[PDB]
């Protein structure tokens, strides 16, 4: 239930934070999908986090490790 | 000359820790197998007829000549 | 608020077609664009502009630039194309495949030199394809099967942004359900690029030594790799052996290359040693080279002129009944150097900006015509600037992806009242030339 | 107000030091963030409900800087030291004044875990397998280093007691032990020891199940955070061997799983993992507090997506009936 | 000093051109040297200061910065465009691909000199610089 922050100023729209998030990958890549909500979607060229109320993230670091030009900061402390 | 018996070897380093010819590579440990498995590599450029490592092996896995 | 699905982004080789546009109520303003990268977002934001060129514009004696009618511009271009002795038409990176067929017809009538951005970009690669072949694949193949991925001399993060998230690394395919975590990504280039950040290996090679690197790899593959020196091209022999072992054990590999190979010493020999390496790896594994083509339809001129004249680029259409091709002799840059031209036509490119300035200086001695939708350097040093529709935003058509798979682009905005598209324009030029009876 | 109950929480390098000042008496709950494994056996056990669990996967992978695996509310902590006794991999220590001091053990008010380690030195042969397979750095083998990798400990020929001929019996040069405060009872070293000379017994007993068909692929967080490396990504078969069975996405080795819980705390999925412990093995008699702690540790749990926002910044699992 | 050099891409550069080749964004994105920190110290180049990149086939005054994409000691880099092609040598090796990456160049710290805009560069190379 952590909080992710995306630096819009250096986001290129690469979409490798959307493809690599394992909560996004739940809908289409799971047998009998449990939850179909998504943290990121690239609207107007930058990654927007729809997870406003910080309910779905799990601090995995797959998205921080994925962005090619580090731009996603993961906060492990309560918002 | 040298010959290991992979049938009776446990990949214990006590055979490659002695001679500079025997280098024992343990390929990475994965729960897949859940076992230790590697290879014993012996080079001519360093041996002797010392035969100490024959009986240093816990098992009788090494015969040399 | 009229959401339009399945649009095409007309900039990089990826030809991404998963773009969603929310066009305004009146169908002429783009409000929000989803699923596209920034470079693309800006293309659409520019296409939906309110203040854009609508009529041609001529250079008066005073040096300013005033508008003229389309028929007058067509008359000018037709008369000049016929009066010239060896005109050169260059560009075609950013146009539909009907735009690259109409141009072929126009210059068949004229008799000049017809050429595209292949010469200055991946034409050294084609010259290697001619030597060794092109063991390749479509991009869904690497999406659904690839176990090892090599980016040799390329930089997808900044060249093709959504290449990694669409085709190569992160997608979870069919036989690659585990996604990235079972893909081994190797990136080779002297810089520590963002692709190398995402990668798992990195072979920081001295710039220019890729031929020695490839030869080292291929000696390893052929089996007696013990005869390698201590280090090769700045890469250390143990790392060479590591990457080579991974390549041998790959279930299905894929190599991508770019300017690191096509713009350095031994332009085409780097590419053909790469292709030889791929053909050698297919002895024990499955490996497929693949070229990182730049513009959307830059593989479009290749195929269209392949079916029309048999030659992808550097076309010698002066005999009027048999064409010739020799890149060292018929290419745009070499002809500009040896002042072998009489007229330069800027169609779907920016020659002034992206050519060497000695070549631009040599070319400007002659008349200069630009067919672009918007202002750029060529349209600023041209003699007349004919507007034209933008592919994928104002006009649709076929385009050709990196791997020669035809995507069908759609139209989202109607072009400004009066502006025609290149296929209509080139056809009108050809009709007028035939009217002038030559 | 009043100042002297000074509550402080400082991140001194890699140790998060949680402190309570007085004039002369202090209290230092020190968490070593290089050894924490993200299990919650410190949050389940806290009598005073202060320890919460944070971004386990990110911290255990190195992608998080402003947090540890666990957050302790040092205003609520009581410095009992139950967390220090009940943490399987000792990554929490209590220092009262300046010394590691556990009053509850000094008074024998709490049982401790019976990891029960031992290496019968009359059977071990100085092999190198047990140090090699150990997921944590807990095998202290004290052996002279022969010509392998170094200058001779005695000599290649003195690694075997030879009269210079025949060997005289047995060699066994040196001594090998298991740092009992670091072993997590994974049993990689007992299962793989050549001479069956290692005696370790798992602290927890139960069962863990993996529903592979619910893993969304490229999320090897569970693999990355498992302390005992029980988890694996099942290797994809080659062609001409797949035989119509495609592959699994994730699986576990029940021989090595120690029922810690880091996998469950780290998985971002919904219910891929099912964890349930049945019996903790202790020495020391018992307590009503220990019965409560058993009841807390033995409730089955599984992952969850979309937990409540009011507790954002921590983990909440699913209670399985 | 010989300081081998390459010319490559960047997303900010692509973004800039699609904003427009005559825009402040394009100026800012392309007029850039991305060299090594060790080389900057050894030459004597203050970070973020104009510098004279002079190869055998031209010359250009370009801002000198340090790039995240770590160039090893002895490498330079200009994002491709007007400024880089003011200095790219035209040699093709009978292939039609000019030496776009890997040509020697000397670098001279020359602050207090302005940068030349894209229009000024091209229209003055041709001889059309009205403004
Ligand atoms: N220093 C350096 N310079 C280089 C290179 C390098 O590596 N280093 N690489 C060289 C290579 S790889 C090439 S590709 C060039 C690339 O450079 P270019 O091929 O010139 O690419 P653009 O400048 O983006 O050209 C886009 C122009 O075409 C217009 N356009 C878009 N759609 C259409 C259409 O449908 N019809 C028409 N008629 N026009 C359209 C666009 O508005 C724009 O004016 O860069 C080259 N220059
Ligand atoms: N934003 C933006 N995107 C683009 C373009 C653009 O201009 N701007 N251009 C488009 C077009 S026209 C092109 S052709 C494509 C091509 O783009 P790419 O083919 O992907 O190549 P580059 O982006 O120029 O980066 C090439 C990499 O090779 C490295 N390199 C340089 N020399 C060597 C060498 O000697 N050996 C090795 N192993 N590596 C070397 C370079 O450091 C660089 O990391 O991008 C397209 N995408
Ligand atoms: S940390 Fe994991 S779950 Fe959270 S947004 Fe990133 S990839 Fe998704
Ligand atoms: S991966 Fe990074 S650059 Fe790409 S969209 Fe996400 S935040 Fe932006
Ligand atoms: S030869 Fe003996 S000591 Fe050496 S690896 Fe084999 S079994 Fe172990
Ligand atoms: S016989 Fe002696 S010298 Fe040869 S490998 Fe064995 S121990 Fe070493
Ligand atoms: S990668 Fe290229 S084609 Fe795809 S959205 Fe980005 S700019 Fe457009
Ligand atoms: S119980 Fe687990 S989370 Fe708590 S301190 Fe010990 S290892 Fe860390
Ligand atoms: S010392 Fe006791 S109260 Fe404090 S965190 Fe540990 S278990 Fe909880
Ligand atoms: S694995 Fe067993 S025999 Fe080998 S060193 Fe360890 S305790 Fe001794
Ligand atoms: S039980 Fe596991 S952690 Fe303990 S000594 Fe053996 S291998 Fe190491
Ligand atoms: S497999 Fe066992 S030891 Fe590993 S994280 Fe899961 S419960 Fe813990
Ligand atoms: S079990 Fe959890 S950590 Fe492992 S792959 Fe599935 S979602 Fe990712
Ligand atoms: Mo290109």
């Amino acid at each position: 239930a952590f909080a992710v922050h995306v630096n819009m100023e250096r986001c290129t729209g690469c979409n490798n934070c959307v493809v690599a998030c394992p909560v996004n990958a739940l809908e289409l890549n799971t047998v009998n999908p449990s939850s179909t909500d998504k943290i990121y979607k690239v609207i107007n060229g930058d990654a927007v986090i729809l997870d406003v109320k910080h309910e779905l993230c799990a601090g995995c670091g797959i998205c921080v490790d994925a962005c090619p030009y580090d731009v996603i900061q993961l906060s492990g402390q309560p918002p | 000359e040298f010959k290991v018996d992979d049938e009776k070897c446990t990949k214990c380093g006590i055979c490659g820790n002695l001679c500079e010819a025997i280098n024992v590579l343990h390929k990475p440990f994965s729960p897949e197998i859940g076992k230790v498995e590697g290879e014993v590599i012996w080079d001519e450029a360093y041996c002797d007829g010392c035969n100490v490592c024959a009986e240093a092996c816990p098992s009788e896995a090494i015969k040399v000549t | 608020p009229k959401v339009i699905e399945n649009v095409g982004c007309p900039y990089c080789g990826c030809s991404c077609d998963d773009v969603r546009i929310t066009v305004s109520d009146d169908g002429k303003d783009i409000l929000e664009v989803e699923n596209v990268c920034a470079i693309g977002t800006e293309i659409f934001k520019h296409g939906c502009s309110k203040d854009r060129i609508r009529l041609p514009r001529m250079r008066q004696p005073d040096g300013s630039m005033k508008d003229i009618s389309y028929e007058e511009a067509i008359d000018w271009t037709a008369r000049h194309l016929l009066k010239a002795k060896k005109p050169l038409m260059y560009g075609f990176g950013s146009t539909n495949c009907e735009g690259q067929a109409a141009a072929a017809r126009v210059m068949e009538i004229a008799g000049g030199m017809l050429d595209n951005c292949a010469t200055i970009c991946h034409g050294p690669s084609f010259l290697a394809i001619f030597d060794n072949g092109y063991p390749s694949c479509t991009l869904g193949e690497v999406k659904n099967r690839a176990d090892v991925i090599v980016y040799w001399g390329s930089n997808p993060a900044h060249a093709h942004p959504r290449h990694m998230s669409r085709y190569s690394i992160f997608p979870r395919g069919f036989f690659t359900g585990k996604g990235q975590k079972k893909r081994t990504v190797i990136v080779i280039d002297p810089r520590f690029t963002d692709t190398a950040n995402v990668a798992d290996y990195h072979l920081q090679v001295k710039q220019g030594h890729d031929y020695e690197l490839f030869n080292a790899f291929r000696m390893v593959i052929h089996g007696h790799g013990k005869d390698l020196p201590d280090e090769v091209a700045g890469i250390k022999k143990e790392t060479i052996l590591e990457v080579a072992e991974i390549m041998k054990n790959a279930r299905f590999g894929t190599t991508f290359f770019g300017m690191g190979l096509t713009h350095t010493d031994g332009r085409n020999h780097n590419i053909d040693i790469a292709i030889s390496l791929t053909r050698d790896l297919n002895k024990i594994s499955k490996w497929t080279i693949m070229a990182m083509r730049g513009h959307y339809n830059i593989a479009g001129p290749g195929v269209v002129w392949s079916w029309t004249f048999g030659f992808p680029y550097c076309l010698d259409l002066t005999k009027q009944n048999h064409a010739h091709m020799n890149p060292g002799e018929t290419s745009s840059v070499d002809m500009a150097m040896r002042d072998e031209v009489d007229m330069f036509i800027n169609i779907g490119t920016d020659a002034a900006a992206h050519f060497p300035i000695p070549a631009v200086k040599q070319l400007k001695k002659h008349p200069w015509v630009t067919i672009d939708p918007s202002i750029n350097m060529a349209s600023e040093i041209s003699d007349l600037h004919i507007p034209v529709c933008i592919c994928g935003v104002d006009v649709g058509g076929i385009v050709y992806r990196m791997d020669n798979v035809p995507i069908q682009f759609r139209k989202v905005i109607e072009p400004p009242e009066g502006v025609m598209d290149d296929e209509t324009l080139l056809n009108k030029i050809a009709d007028r030339m035939e009217e002038l009876k030559a | 107000s009043t100042l002297f109950p000074k509550y402080s929480k400082t991140t001194d390098g890699s140790k998060v030091i949680m402190e309570q000042r007085l004039l002369q008496q202090v209290n230092n709950l020190i968490l070593d963030n290089d050894i924490c494994t993200g299990c919650g056996i410190c949050s389940e056990v806290c009598p005073e409900e202060a320890i919460s669990v944070g971004a386990v996967g990110g911290v255990r992978r190195g992608l998080v800087d402003d947090a540890a695996s666990i957050h302790v509310d040092e205003t609520k902590c009581s410095y009992c030291g139950v967390c220090v006794i009940m943490c399987p991999f000792s990554a929490l220590a209590l220092k009262v004044d300046g010394e590691e001091r556990l009053p509850i053990l000094e008074k024998e008010g709490f049982p401790t875990y019976d990891k029960g380690t031992a290496i019968d030195q009359d059977k071990c042969v100085r092999c190198n397998i047990c140090d090699d397979v150990c997921p944590r750095d807990a095998i202290d083998r004290d052996v002279p280093l022969f010509e392998g990798e170094d200058k001779e400990g005695l000599a290649k020929g003195q690694a075997v007691e030879l009269k210079i001929r025949t060997v005289v019996g047995q060699k066994k040069l040196g001594n090998v032990n298991i740092i009992d405060e670091d072993c997590c009872t994974c049993r990689w070293c007992a299962i793989n020891c050549p001479t069956e000379a290692i005696t370790v017994n798992k602290i927890f007993e139960g069962e863990i199940t993996f529903h592979a068909e619910k893993c969304p692929g490229g999320c090897s967080t569970c693999v990355d955070v498992c302390p005992a490396n029980a988890i694996y990504l099942p290797t994809p078969k080659p062609a001409k061997d797949m035989k119509g069975q495609i592959e699994a996405k994730i699986a576990v080795n029940k021989d090595f799983c120690i029922l810690c819980g880091a996998c469950v705390n780290a998985c971002p999925g919904e219910d891929i993992i099912y964890l349930r412990r049945d019996s903790v093995k202790i020495k020391g008699k018992e307590t009503d507090l220990f019965k409560k702690i058993k009841e807390k540790l033995f409730t089955p749990r599984t992952s969850k997506v979309k937990e409540q926002p009011s507790l954002a910044g921590s983990v909440e699992l699913k209670a399985v009936s | 000093k010989t300081l081998n050099m390459i010319t490559q891409r960047a997303v900010e550069e692509g973004i800039a051109m699609e904003i427009g080749k005559t825009s402040r964004q394009y100026f800012d994105a392309c007029s850039i040297i991305e060299m090594n920190e060790q080389d900057m110290k050894e030459l004597g180049i203050m970070k973020n200061t104009n510098v004279r990149v002079k190869s055998e086939s031209g010359e250009v005054v370009v801002k000198a910065v340090v790039g995240r994409q770590t160039c090893y000691p002895g490498l330079c880099h200009i994002r491709q465009g007007v400024w880089a092609n003011q200095v790219v040598p035209p040699r093709t090796q009978s292939t039609g691909a000019p030496q776009y990456s890997g040509f020697p160049v000397t670098v001279e710290p020359v602050p207090n000199e302005r940068l030349k805009t894209a229009l000024e560069l091209v229209q003055g190379a041709v001889g059309m610089w009205k403004g």
